[PDB]
């Protein structure tokens, strides 16, 4: 099962309510230099070393977008995951072989950068149902392995 | 094992943190059982509801706890130790619980101190509360 | 997704083509000894010591033919876990509150006595298989939290 | 951190083990490629299909590392500090899929040594091979 439907319509509404530009930028900012040894799977990127070149790096911000049109989708389209997680989840299984603690880092560093965005926009209700939906994006983006 | 730059980066926000540690910690503590309730089995004779101030009290303590390690900072098995023993042998607490409570109180310190969590002191408070987690799942009793 | 419909009709024939009476317990006194710990959960067992009073143990070897018979209606109707796994799900979030790591080290001490009691029947493949089903099993039994 | 007693039962065990420790370690690659398939990706010039020998290769030199740390028991971080090294840094390995192999190590040794592995030896095994994933996460460069 999941959540409830209110819950769920709050999940998509807050989603809906970030400041909605460059929070996957930073959160991917966040990641790489939290935890430095993601970018093993970054290293194409080019600049991935220090933070500013991060955060300038086109590669960044654009990918950075790209995982927020993908948590857009998957947010949208929140009833199947499954179904809007294909075509991504066959590239991390099969092409990137991403190893599965690093969607939980990525999912928590998304959590932090989001409670930073808000701060009393973001309450704990809504934070254990983001980690409940973060949770369900890496499920249903790491089941092709299995 | 830090730098002094960002020994002396989180000793300043710790600083900035102050006297919001009881507040800080019975808000880690709320949002750790609203967010992982596998771990409410923990804390029983407790009101698992919203806002209890038995939670805030104990949140405190550990909060605090967490400030004992922090003015023992490069000590901080020989700081932790104790706990260590009361955590894998009284209490008998999976040891990874820690690096969860650990990530909940750096999104509750990234809600509460937006204008001072750049990715640098993040980057350095993460790998500090992996140490403190480190450092109690070495059950030295 | 999940399996080959081949593989998971291995999944099942292979339980079945195990010597189905005590796996499960030995299993049981397997994971409370190898790891002390989990018998925080099961403290109200009595038995629960030494291995010797633990394949005594009427409650353990109960127990294991428990779980066991859950494996087998689980493993029967593999089509649908989450409706199979229902009050056992409900007991295991609501009542127990079962760290969910511990579902973990069950299924790999499972997956170490059947290789014990099959060693040449026991084809990695069938390994892999078999940590998909408990994986999907352990998942299933726990997302009353989520 | 052992026992005389369950250190003398794994070394007894470990002679047992003997001259299949590079085909245990093949096995145990075997399976392990063919369980965590997130692993593939540290090994991608070989050829992952069944029974490659250079996997059965790697696998030998692996499964001696770890007869090197059966031999110098007590003093496994010393034993495994160049490795810890070069997977911390050099290959970059997060730091659980060494345990994640001494679980598909012990699944293949409890495979191969039925009418020998006790729970008892189990249990020491297991703590074994936990504290070589534990020494291997100290990254002491
Ligand atoms: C948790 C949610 C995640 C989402 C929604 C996501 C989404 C995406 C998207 C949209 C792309 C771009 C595909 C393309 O442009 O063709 C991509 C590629 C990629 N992802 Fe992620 N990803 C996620 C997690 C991760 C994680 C945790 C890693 C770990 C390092 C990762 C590593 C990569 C890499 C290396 C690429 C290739 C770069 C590229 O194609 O430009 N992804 N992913
Ligand atoms: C991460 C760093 C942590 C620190 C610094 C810490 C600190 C402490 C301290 C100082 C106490 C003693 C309170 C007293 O005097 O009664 C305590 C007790 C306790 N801790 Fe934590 N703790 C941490 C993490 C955790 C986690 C993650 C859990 C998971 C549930 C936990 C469970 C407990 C429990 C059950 C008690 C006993 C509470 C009581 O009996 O009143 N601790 N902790
Ligand atoms: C992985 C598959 C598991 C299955 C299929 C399973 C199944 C069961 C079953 C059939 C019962 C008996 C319910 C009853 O008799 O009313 C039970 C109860 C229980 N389970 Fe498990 N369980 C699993 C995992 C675990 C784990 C990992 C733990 C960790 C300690 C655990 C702890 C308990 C406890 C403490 C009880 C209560 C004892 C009792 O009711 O007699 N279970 N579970
Ligand atoms: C658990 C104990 C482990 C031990 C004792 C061990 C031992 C070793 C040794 C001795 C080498 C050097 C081989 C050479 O001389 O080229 C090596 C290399 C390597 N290890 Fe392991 N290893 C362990 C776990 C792992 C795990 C879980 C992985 C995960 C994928 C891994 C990945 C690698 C890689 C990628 C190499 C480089 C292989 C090459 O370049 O040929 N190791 N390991």
């Amino acid at each position: 099962v999941h959540l409830t439907p209110e819950e769920k319509s709050a999940v998509t509404a807050l989603w809906g309510k970030v400041n909605v530009d460059e929070v996957g930028g930073e959160a991917l900012g966040r990641l790489l230099v939290v935890y430095p040894w993601t970018q093993r799977f970054f290293e194409s990127f080019g600049d991935l070393s220090t933070p500013d070149a991060v955060m300038g790096n086109p590669k960044v911000k654009a990918h950075g977008k790209k995982v927020l049109g993908a948590f857009s989708d998957g947010l949208a389209h929140l009833d199947n995951l499954k179904g809007t997680f294909a075509t991504l989840s066959e590239l991390h299984c099969d092409k990137l072989h991403v190893d599965p603690e690093n969607f939980r880092l990525l999912g928590n560093v998304l959590v932090c950068v989001l409670a930073h965005h808000f701060g009393k926009e973001f309450t704990p209700p809504v934070q254990a149902a983001y980690q409940k939906v973060v949770a369900g994006v890496a499920n249903a983006l790491a089941h092709k392995y299995h | 094992v830090l730098s002094p730059a960002d020994k002396t980066n989180v000793k300043a926000a710790w600083g900035k943190v102050g006297a919001h540690a009881g507040e800080y910690g019975a808000e880690a503590l709320e949002r750790m059982f609203l967010s992982f309730p596998t771990t409410k089995t923990y804390f029983p004779h407790f009101d698992l509801s919203h806002g209890s101030a038995q939670v805030k009290g104990h949140g405190k303590k550990v909060a605090d706890a967490l400030t004992n390690a922090v003015a023992h900072v490069d000590d901080m098995p020989n700081a932790l130790s104790a706990l260590s023993d009361l955590h894998a042998h009284k209490l008998r607490v999976d040891p990874v619980n820690f690096k969860l409570l650990s990530h909940c109180l750096l999104v509750t310190l990234a809600a509460h101190l937006p204008a001072e969590f750049t990715p640098a002191v993040h980057a350095s408070l993460d790998k500090f509360l992996a140490s403190v987690s480190t450092v109690l799942t070495s059950k030295y009793r």
